[PDB]
């Protein structure tokens, strides 16, 4: 709970690593996901890593290449874009959701309950 | 018994579909319905458990109502409907997130209800085709039945990867075909079965057996209970006075059922213990060599060797070994066979424990006096000529090293004195370069051949033999960039390196495959394909930023000498598959041949529920894992041995049906 975020400006073809720590509760019990929000009227799912990081899923775009990972120790999640282009200049949101039994989709802005602030990655 | 033709090709074609739709089920749940991981695993395990427990709802509805071959047809029809409601629930066009979920769940439910109730009844029906006078040929039929089951499994393993990858069903990834093909083949099996309606020997059911059995056992557990009276509660057995009603021709049948049930008590533990090899043995295979010189075999693929051994030993056993036993008075009563199968299973897990204890003995080759381990890596664009020499151009090493590659070999450079200022002779691009790197004896050294523009130079790196902890590896890095890097494989400490051919310090990271690692320079962030990292192996990585090919890391490995190959695991596969074949086939035949004619399939139901309770024990135990592999295998061997003794004692007193 009380999630955070870190990342920044890029060259037209570089890459980044996005960081998201959990600040108030054991990060093990939290399913985790990545969102973006372009300066328009959208809210796009980006990538999703499951509990224990065993199962990961990336959006259809998954700009260039992306890789999500989490270490339940220190409670932090890593996003690594590869081929950032002058698109996807957005406000990348970090989202969390407790391990429940639900049939809601893992790639929607419905399953996650407590997304915190977002970075302002530009390109 | 010609009519068994349409009994084995049906089991083959429906086990094929079931195993095909099982493998893709988890991928479908995760990547199509986009479900939470715990929900997906929970529903998958629930579906498997339902498949395993439903056979009672098949065997009872076979041996009480509607008979059988009229339960096979009328339940495989529901099975077909379930596959239709599955393959229809994978359509990515109509509906969304509610239709796709409702159809999928109804499909799982109906498919489970079908399989758990086709599985026992089909074997029972196949048995009924024979005559009691030809009691021997039934054994070969059950052997062929198990052969067909595992052949179906094998073909499903080889052919389902060719279905779920890179197809379009409608605008997205294609899961309908991955479900349609199993459904289509299974409904084409339902037509090969029905062709034999003019050929079978359909036995009518004799009565409301399950009702009769339940009523009889309830009345049995009423007569002995003579609270404030009594002179003869139930004498000489525990049913013999559940006989004033329920004529005796049934009481013998329920006696036989109770005796076989009491015999099947210990078996579920065995099914759990034998099951816990599909994953732990793969973990064992993860920690050993697999190239084999002919085909590099991934540890995951090792699993498929299990059904293959069944296909190769069933005709081996039933046509060679069983006869060779019959050469003398050795009297396998189809119970000694199951006991010896249990014994071989225990021996197999003991051999697995021995293999574990041998794997943990890896050491990389230690040096004796006048011995230094060298390993040269080349990074010149062309090909280089490597020579190491002594005082006067005196031979120590000659070797032709090619261009950019990896390396794992070494060479025991027989040094000559307490320390020899090695004269290196490198020739490259028709250039003569000779430098001296003073070295100490009984250590490990490495060279880097690097493009110094037109010419080249030799960099010497001295390894400190810091061994990593068990089941974990150590790495160090060489940098070739103009800026200091930071390559943080591990969680906390950001490892650092130096510019212009610097050296890192050893870092001890968990063994496994690392596809991308954070690497932040002064300006740019990137990642590299480190690939697989076996444990007990010291890796050295050189990071290059060559103009043409960009950022790439050139591997360089140490090695444990006594790394056992992916072989030396066949022996435990051999001893476990021999146990499986001697146990499953004999159990099927024993269940059918020690069952009263009126309830020939409830015994198959009992056997299947034995397997099912074994699976439930697997599920409950698997979460409580905190033990080392070798201790785990020795415990699974001791427990299996005590279960074998319990079963042997409880079988030595089992009176047979007659």
């Amino acid at each position: 709970q009380l999630v955070e975020s870190g990342g920044g400006l890029v060259q037209p073809g570089g890459s980044l690593r996005l960081l998201c720590v959990a600040s108030g509760r054991p990060f093990n019990d939290y399913d985790m996901g990545w969102f973006r929000q372009a300066p328009g009227k959208e809210r796009e799912f980006v990538a999703s890593i499951s509990w224990s990081g065993r199962v990961t899923d990336y959006s259809d775009s998954m700009k260039g290449r992306c890789t999500v990972s989490r270490d339940n120790a220190k409670g932090t999640m890593f996003l690594q874009m590869s081929n950032l282009v002058p698109r996807d200049t957005a406000v990348y949101y970090c989202a969390a959701a407790r391990r429940r039994w639900t049939f809601k989709a893992t790639n929607t802005e419905e399953f996650y309950e407590t997304w915190g602030q977002g970075t302002q990655v530009t390109v | 018994p010609v009519s068994i033709a349409f009994i084995v090709v049906n089991e083959f074609c429906e086990r094929f579909s079931y195993y095909g739709m099982k493998a893709v089920l988890t991928l479908y749940f995760l990547y199509f319905l986009h479900w939470n991981e715990d929900t997906s695993t929970s529903v998958y395990h629930a579906f498997s458990s339902l498949c395993y427990f439903t056979p009672i709802l098949g065997a009872a509805i076979a041996d009480s109502w509607l008979g059988k071959f009229k339960t096979i047809i009328y339940l495989s029809l529901v099975y077909v409907l379930g596959h239709v409601f599955k393959s229809l629930g994978a359509i990515p066009i109509l509906g969304g997130k509610m239709l796709h979920t409702i159809l999928s769940l109804v499909g799982l439910s109906l498919i489970a209800l079908g399989t758990g109730g086709i599985k026992p009844c089909v074997a029972a029906f196949g048995g009924d085709q024979f005559e009691e006078e030809h009691a021997e040929a039934r054994t070969r039929y059950f052997s062929v039945f198990y052969l067909a089951i595992n052949a179906g499994s094998l073909i499903s393993t080889f052919i389902t990867p060719m279905l779920r990858g890179d197809v379009k069903c409608f605008g997205q990834d294609c899961y309908a075909l991955a479900f349609g093909v199993p459904g289509l083949l299974m409904v084409l099996a339902l037509v090969v079965f029905a062709m034999g309606s003019k050929m079978y020997r359909k036995p009518p059911p004799e009565g409301n057996i399950v009702a009769q059995v339940i009523k009889c056992i309830w009345f049995a557990l009423c007569n002995r209970f003579r609270n404030r009276s009594g002179d003869l509660p139930k004498r000489q057995h525990w049913l013999d006075w559940a006989a004033e009603k329920y004529p005796k021709h049934l009481i013998a049948d329920v006696k036989a059922l109770t005796r076989v049930l009491f015999l099947y008590i210990p078996l579920p533990m065995f099914w759990a213990l034998l099951d816990q090899q599909g994953s732990r043995w793969t973990l064992q295979a993860n920690k050993m060599n697999g190239d084999l010189g002919f085909f590099v075999l991934q540890p995951d693929q090792m699993q498929v060797l299990n059904p293959f051994l069944v296909l190769i030993f069933i005709p081996l056993f039933d046509l060679v070994i069983y006869r060779l036993i019959s050469k003398c008075r050795i009297n396998f009563s189809s119970l000694r066979k199951m006991a010896v199968g249990m014994i071989l299973a225990c021996l197999a897990f003991a051999v697995a424990a021995l293999v574990e204890t041998k794997i943990n003995g890896m050491i990389h080759p230690q040096p004796a006096s006048q011995e230094i381990f060298l390993q040269v890596l080349n990074l010149a664009d062309g090909d280089v000529k490597v020579t190491v020499l002594g005082s006067r151009n005196n031979s120590l090493l000659v070797e032709s090293v090619s261009s950019f590659q990896n390396t794992t070999h070494y060479s025991k450079l027989h040094l000559e004195a307490k320390s020899q200022d090695l004269h290196f002779h490198l020739k490259y691009n028709s250039l003569s370069v000779h430098n001296d790197h003073s070295v100490e004896e009984k250590n490990c050294y490495q060279l880097l051949i690097h493009q110094d523009g037109e010419s080249i130079s030799s960099m010497l790196v001295k390894d400190t033999g810091i061994k990593p902890a068990n089941g974990m590896a150590a790495i160090r890095f060489i940098n070739t960039l103009h800026k200091d890097l930071n390559i943080s494989l591990d969680t906390d400490a950001p490892l650092s390196v130096g510019k212009d051919y610097g050296v890192s310090a050893y870092r001890t990271v968990l063994r496994g495959k690392y596809p991308a690692v954070h690497c932040e320079t002064e300006d740019k962030v990137f990642s590299l394909d480190l690939g697989q990292l076996d444990f007990g192996t010291t890796y050295l990585f050189v990071i290059t930023n060559i103009t043409s090919q960009g950022l790439q890391a050139w591997k360089a490995e140490d090695i444990p000498v006594n790394k056992l190959s992916i072989a030396w695991q066949l022996p435990q596969y051999v001893l476990v598959t021999a146990a499986e074949v001697m146990f499953s086939v004999t159990g099927l035949e024993f269940s059918y041949s020690q069952a009263p004619s009126s309830m020939k399939s409830v015994l198959q139901a009992a056997w299947l529920l034995t397997v099912a309770v074994g699976n439930i024990i697997v599920l409950v135990v698997a979460q409580f894992s905190g033990l080392a592999q070798w201790a785990e295998f020795v415990l699974f061997s001791c427990l299996l041995l005590v279960v074998c003794l319990i079963f042997s004692v409880m079988a030595y007193y089992y009176v047979p049906l007659k």
